[PDB]
């Protein structure tokens, strides 16, 4: 068995161990990814509004 | 407080009449004229005893 080990510093997830199943070589929606993270680019958004 | 682009138009013009003269015409009943079969206004110039 392979492992990776994953660490966070936020509160609510302290003193719990959560694991699940996860494919390392693959990068498509396959329904044997535990999730995938739905991504879209967005840019900046820079010029004046006189408002108010 | 909202943006958009807008366009427009504003127009300059006037419409004037010089000379005072009209004559128009008025047609009525071309369907019903067409519909039903006219034929002749004759009268009868009453050499019939009436006068």
């Amino acid at each position: 068995y392979d492992y990776t080990i994953a660490r966070i510093s936020d509160l609510r997830m302290k003193d719990k161990i959560v694991m699940t199943f996860i494919l390392p070589n693959e990068s498509e929606p396959h329904p044997l990814q535990h999730g995938v993270l739905g991504f879209i680019p967005e840019y900046l958004v820079d010029f004046n509004m006189i408002r108010n | 407080q909202r943006i958009g682009r807008e366009i427009r138009l504003t127009p300059r013009y006037r419409y004037f009449n010089f000379l005072p003269i009209m004559l128009v015409i008025n047609v009525i009943n071309l369907e019903e004229a067409i519909a039903q079969r006219t034929a002749l206004d004759v009268n009868e110039t009453q050499v019939t005893p009436a006068s």
